[PDB]
RNA sequence: GUUGGUUCUAUUUCUAGGACCUGAUUAAUAGGGACGGUCGGGGGCAUCAGUAUUCAAUUGUCAGAGGUGAAAUUCUUGGAUUUAUUGAAGACUAACUACUGCGAAAGCAUUUGCCAAGGACGUUUUCAUUAAUCAAGAACGUAGGGAUCGGGUGGUGUUUUUUUA
């Protein structure tokens, strides 16, 4: 279970560190429309469900 | 006293972004004065929502015109309204605790900047004289 | 230091207070921001002094502060 | 720029003319006003805290103890001074405290809450000379540079964090 969840947090802070790069990156629109993005937030998923959750 | 105001552009064929018309935004000011809204508040609301630069270019008049125009004008201006309330306040605070001095140099010099726009509007009459403080 | 006090560099006049140039301007800026809940357009102020609501998908976009109004983070805006 | 009545219409549609039922430059690096986030030992009231000081109580041990330039004087065997445990009282906010902040000036430092006020900044908000200065009176007792405080803008590294605001 060492090496388990050592490749378990391998592929954790991996996938992570990706979302949050893409994140915080640029995402301008189809259109020009660049998204207002926090200053240490992590994951699309995460400001999709704080804009619902603020319906 | 140093200075901190805005300062509106050389343009007054304002702004060539807006594709609104320029009845709903009549229609937007007499909304928001008959909600009660006052000059000052009508015309930052209609600045922020519903993007003007400022009425008096995209109407080609002033919102005391137009509010004057469509019948929903004020009894007094807007700063001697203001300042009024201010003075019933610091009033009400005082008669609550009088011993306050400082709140009653305070009323002396709102009192006092009372009176200067008091008579200046007398000299000019848009509410007329015999008034002195309601 | 010495300038020219006619028509100056582009790069000292956007250097300078907006009340000290040769003739005096704005600084804020009107942009389009899209409200997250039902994707329409509206348009919003720079320093927008009040929380304005996008009466369509009434959620909230802008709260404001004592310059530039942050925007609500999802909120995704074009400056124009 | 809010009622009633008249006539003209062809395949009830749908129609044309009367009366009668609130004014006009610009928006100063002049001004006052609104609004936003603030900021301050600025003010008033209420509240909280501190350990000193004074006093009281409970002890413990024994010839001295405040005070003085010495002395003198003061109190001390009815145990003082000192020691420990509490309690009361009102006063005051040390170190932090600076060539820093606020107030018209004098002045202004414990916490929290409330009451209002004020500054500066921001602003493509509004009004349009509303300003300035003192009799009289009123309330209170030369340029440049480096920093630093308050606000704003931009940058992009670290402290920061992440779907609770
Ligand atoms: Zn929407």
């Amino acid at each position: 279970l060492k090496e388990d969840i050592h490749t378990h947090m391998a592929i954790f802070e991996q996938r992570e560190a990706q979302a949050q790069e893409d994140v915080q990156s640029s995402i301008v629109d189809e259109d020009g429309f660049t998204l207002v993005v926090g200053k240490n937030t992590k994951s699309l998923n995460s400001i999709r469900k704080k804009i619902l959750n603020k319906n | 006293k140093g200075i901190s105001s805005s300062a509106i552009p050389y343009s007054r064929n304002a702004p060539a972004w807006f594709k609104l018309s320029s009845e709903s935004v009549i229609e937007q000011i007499v909304k928001y004065a008959r909600k009660g809204l006052t000059p000052s508040q009508i015309g930052v609301l209609l600045r922020d929502a519903h993007g003007v630069t400022q009425a008096r270019v995209i109407t080609g008049n002033k919102i005391m015109r137009i509010l004057k125009s469509n019948g929903l004008a004020p009894e007094i201006p807007e700063d001697l309204y203001y300042l009024i309330k201010k003075a019933v306040s610091v009033r009400k605070h005082l008669e609550r605790n009088r011993k306050d001095k400082d709140a009653k140099f305070r009323l002396i010099l709102i009192e006092s900047r009372i009176h200067r726009l008091a008579r200046y509007y007398r000299t000019v009459a848009v509410l007329p004289p015999n008034w002195k403080y309601e | 230091l010495v300038q020219d006090l006619l028509h100056p560099t582009a790069a000292s006049e956007a250097r300078k207070h907006k009340l000290k140039t040769l003739v005096q301007g704005p600084r804020s800026y009107f942009l389009d921001v899209k409200c997250p809940g039902c994707l329409n357009i509206t348009t919003v102020f720079s320093h927008a002094q009040t929380a304005v609501t996008c009466e369509s998908c009434s959620t909230i976009l802008c709260t404001p502060t004592g310059g530039k109004a942050k925007l609500s983070e999802g909120t995704s805006f074009r400056r124009k």
